[PDB]
């Protein structure tokens, strides 16, 4: 039935998935214990996606949840959704990543690396044939990357043949909030490339803008931040859950935007983003979304769309519409923009149709488009890993767990060729 | 898990550690006996049914201060298996303290350490408080130190040292203590502090406004620094900073671990109600020459990596927006080649103060820990003290009779000759 396996690898990775499956749940009708009290019955015809029904009339996460300290795990225990997560998922050590990538790729994970491994073939098998893995992560610290680098290219040995979905926060400049982000990108940029099928990027830095304009709304908490992102990734995993008219599931949402064998970086999209205030006036309809989701300020990865091209975009509209009113904004678009759009690709738009909204709405959607400027995003790592390295600092932090001059020389090259394909395909 | 262990080798360290483990005791509802009326697993062990006990191990040469401790209503938490005392001190001298007296009781520390350091599993880091006046916390801990990193490989340790002004200082023959202990500092301790007993006493009149600072109000405020640290362990928060997540982000090179604290909000008891102590003025506060725990001046040595710990009622969205405006200032300015030197730790406690301190009930707090540039000019006013009295050979009578030898003083002075020249080597651009 075409299920997902879930992996939250480090803090933030496992703060997005708690709420993420507080947002998941209510969906369903899922209460705090694990049981359904939902009302449709479009939740349980696909139930067994994100669920194992275990005996006694209870549901279960199939989620397989991981960090190095137990600190991050006492808070998922205690906090919202707790109990209802298997126990004996939560694989762990007790040592810490210490904000060190080799840390988490060849010294403390990677003792606890199969101990990891097994949980998820256990939970391989409790379904009839898979095809999701949501690693949900950062490019901040110790087991975001080198914790959920390794671990790919081990899930790659086994399924060489199904679809990896990282949901990958970035660096930025503004908020800058450790000192050596600049080494967690450059190291975690040579295994998302040519081992994940789709990555989408998400930036803190665009997603404090949306807090305190779109949604006027002046103290952003994480639990606000993590709370977009939330309804993003319960976006995408619509058709798998819902009928609708034209339907598009994973795979064919990831074989229409994705032209090429490596460019597979995505942006995210929300609509609608109002306040408590600006509700009444608004008139929910297609154009109404519509013009919303192509703002330049509706992008959480923190760059202009204005500064470049799209390739592919795509929509997952959700609700009660009609195809043509859906059918003629995208027709629009394409014709209102045709500067930003690529000249060599005809009909930018794959449409999603479901007739299942988000609870308690009249409609809403997800944007989702390849552009061209995440060229950007990456300049603003690629510039700020270019003095720390030309000085050799911080260099002891790294040789003294295993590491090598060689590993920094050629993973900049690996990020100069990424940017060096939207350029020359732009 | 995640203990680590306290060493007060010396009277500057047992009188801090005199008030830091009464700061302790306070914070997590601790009397003095051991009793608690979850977290200590830090610095405590319990044992029995309502006792806690902690890594106190108190050590020195000489048995007046160590006797107060044993009298004080802190003799209860402590147990007579703790406290080693010895007889007839170094008295100022390092050649007592190191190659001669020492050499006894060092064997009895030891294996009184592995006894508390082989019952935890979750060993973090040492503490070992000293100064660079002394005669106990001078050499004494240099043969210390040769003894821990031996046995222990490459675990964290941390010294906090205090370290000699250029205008008030109480001894005489304190730019010979400090030379020689450079030879463990470089090499036996990874996150080695500098505090003045100077620049406090310009706090204690113009933050705090007490007229007569003395020493048990030079130390509670230290107090508060060395429990900044340990919130990230001690207790949770939205961003933390692990103990060896600290010294990745903070120190940047093989050698140079010389950071400076400061602390804010250091005000007075009856200031606080007129100021508008906010995240925007007390990260602000942060950067002022008036609240330099060393007396040195932060706008002629250029920084190069602080590390924000905060504490209390502070949400992350702001914490951007103060660190927005200081990065727009100009005169505040750091070695280009780091473009972000920030890292920011919360802790959801409050900061607490001790009933009968000096400092004011707040809300907020911060304690920076910054390496920069200009503490080496720090070491100047000192190689200069050292630079006479060895012209003339003072002082050498002492200490040739009682193992130390004339080779090592030429020898001992690139110690740190070299190491002033390399900030000057990494503080310049290209
Ligand atoms: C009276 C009324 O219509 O209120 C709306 C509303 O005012 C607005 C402003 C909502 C509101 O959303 C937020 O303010 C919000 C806060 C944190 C993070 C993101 C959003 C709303 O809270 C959120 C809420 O969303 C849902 O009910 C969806 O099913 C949504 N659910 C959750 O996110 C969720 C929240 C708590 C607990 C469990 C689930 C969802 C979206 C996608 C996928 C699955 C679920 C809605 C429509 C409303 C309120 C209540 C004010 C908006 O958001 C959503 C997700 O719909 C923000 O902009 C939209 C537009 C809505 O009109
Ligand atoms: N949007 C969100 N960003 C978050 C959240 N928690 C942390 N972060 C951001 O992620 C970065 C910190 O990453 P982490 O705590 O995930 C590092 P991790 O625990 O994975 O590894 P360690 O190095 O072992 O700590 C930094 O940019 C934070 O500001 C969250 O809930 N939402
Ligand atoms: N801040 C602070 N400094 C102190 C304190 N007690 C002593 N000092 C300083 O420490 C230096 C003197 O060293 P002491 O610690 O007394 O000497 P010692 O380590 O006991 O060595 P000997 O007595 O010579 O064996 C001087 O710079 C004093 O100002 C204290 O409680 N607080
Ligand atoms: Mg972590
Ligand atoms: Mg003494």
């Amino acid at each position: 039935m075409r299920e997902i396996v879930h992996i939250q690898a480090g803090q933030c990775g496992n703060q997005i998935g708690a709420k993420f499956w507080e947002v998941i749940s209510d969906e369903h009708g899922i209460d705090p214990t694990g049981t359904y009290h939902g009302d449709s019955d479009l939740q349980l015809d696909r139930i067994s996606v994100y669920y194992n029904e275990a005996t006694g009339g209870k549901y279960v996460p199939r989620a397989i949840l991981v960090d190095l300290e137990p600190g991050t795990m006492d808070s998922v225990r205690s906090g919202p959704f707790g109990q209802i997560f298997r126990p004996d998922n939560f694989v762990f050590g007790q040592s810490g990543a210490g904000n060190n990538w080799a840390k988490g790729h060849y010294t403390e994970g990677a003792e606890l690396v199969d101990s990891v491994l097994d949980v998820v073939r256990k939970e391989a098998e409790s379904c009839d044939c898979l095809q999701g893995f949501q690693l949900t992560h950062s490019l901040g610290g110790g087991t975001g990357s080198g914790m959920g680098t390794l671990l790919i290219s081990k899930i790659r040995e086994e399924y060489p043949d199904r679809i990896m979905n990282t949901f990958s926060v970035v660096p930025s400049p503004k908020v800058s909030d450790t000192v050596v982000e600049p080494y967690n990108a450059t190291l975690s940029v040579h295994q998302l490339v040519e081992n994940t099928d789709e990555t989408y990027c998400i930036d803190n830095e665009a997603l404090y803008d949306i807090c305190f304009r779109t949604l006027k709304l002046t103290t952003p908490t994480y639990g606000d931040l993590n709370h977009l992102v939330s309804a993003t990734m319960s976006g995408v995993t619509t058709c798998l859950r819902f009928p609708g008219q034209l339907n598009a599931d994973l795979r064919k949402l990831a074989v229409n935007m994705v032209p090429f064998p490596r460019l597979h970086f995505f942006m995210p999209g929300f609509a609608p983003l109002t306040s408590r205030g600006s509700q009444q006036y608004r008139a929910l309809t297609v154009p109404e979304l519509t013009q919303q989701v192509f703002d330049a300020k509706n992008m959480m990865a923190a760059c202009d769309p204005r500064h470049g091209r799209y390739l592919t975009v795509a929509a997952v509209f959700r609700g009660r519409m009609s195809m043509k009113e859906v059918d003629e904004q995208m027709l629009n678009v394409q014709n209102k923009n045709s500067s930003y759009f690529v000249e060599w690709i005809p009909n930018n738009v794959k449409t999603a149709v479901c007739d299942i909204p988000p609870r308690g709405l009249k409609m809403a959607v997800t944007f989702i488009g390849n552009s061209t400027a995440i060229q950007e995003l990456f300049k603003r790592i690629s510039e700020q890993f270019t003095a720390m390295f030309r000085r050799k600092a911080f260099l002891h932090w790294y040789t003294g767990e295993g590491m090598d001059e060689m590993e920094f020389t050629e993973a900049e090259s690996n990020m100069n060729d990424l940017v060096s394909e939207y350029q020359q395909y732009q | 898990m995640r203990e680590c262990i306290s060493i007060h080798v010396g009277q500057a360290g047992v009188q801090i550690g005199n008030a830091c483990w009464e700061l302790y005791c306070l914070e997590h509802g601790i009397q003095p006996d051991g009793q608690m009326p979850d977290s200590f697993n830090t610095f405590f062990s319990e044992t029995g049914a309502g006792k806690h006990v902690p890594r106190a191990v108190f050590v020195d040469l000489e048995p007046t201060v160590i006797d107060e401790v044993r009298t004080g209503t802190y003799r209860q938490l402590f147990h007579p298996e703790q406290l080693i005392t010895g007889k007839e001190d170094a008295a100022n001298n390092y050649a007592r303290g190191h190659y001669t007296i020492g050499k006894e009781i060092i064997d009895l520390v030891l294996d009184r350490i592995r006894k508390l350091a082989d019952q935890c599993t979750g060993l973090q880091g040492f503490l070992v408080f000293h100064s660079f006046g002394g005669g106990t916390g001078s050499g004494f801990t240099s043969l210390l130190m040769e003894r821990l990193s031996v046995d222990y490989g490459k675990k964290s340790k941390l010294e906090f040292s205090i370290y000699p002004a250029p205008q008030v200082s109480t001894a005489v023959v304190e730019p010979y203590n400090s030379i020689l202990t450079t030879h463990t500092t470089l090499e036996h301790s990874d996150c080695a502090f500098m505090v003045d007993n100077e620049a406090i006493y310009d706090i204690c009149r113009r933050n705090l406004d007490i007229e007569r600072p003395t020493y048990t109000n030079l130390n509670r405020l230290i107090s508060q620094i060395v429990s900044s640290i340990t919130a990230s362990l001690r207790f949770d928060g939205a961003l933390n900073v692990d103990l060896t997540e600290f010294q990745t982000n903070l120190v940047p090179y093989p050698r140079i671990h010389f950071p400076l604290a400061t602390y804010a909000p250091v005000i007075s008891a009856e200031k606080a109600y007129h100021e508008q102590l906010s995240v925007a003025e007390i990260t602000n506060a942060c950067f002022e020459p008036a609240n330099q725990m060393v007396k040195c001046d932060p706008r002629h040595g250029k920084y190069m990596a602080c590390c924000l710990l905060y504490r209390g009622d502070v949400v992350p969205k702001d914490v951007n927006a103060a660190i927005a405006t200081i990065k727009t200032k100009r005169s505040i300015q750091f070695v280009d080649w780091c473009p972000t030197g920030f890292k920011v730790g919360i802790n959801y406690q409050p900061p607490t103060v001790v009933p009968g301190g000096d400092l004011a009930k707040v809300q907020r707090a911060v304690c920076m820990l910054s390496n920069t540039t200009a503490i080496a000019e720090a070491w100047a006013r000192l190689d200069h003290k050292f630079d006479l009295m060895y012209a003339k050979r003072a002082f050498v009578h002492w200490y040739v009779g009682e193992g130390m030898e004339e080779g090592e003083f030429s020898e001992a002075r690139e110690d740190m000759a070299a190491l002033e020249k390399d900030y000057e080597e990494v503080g310049v651009d290209s």
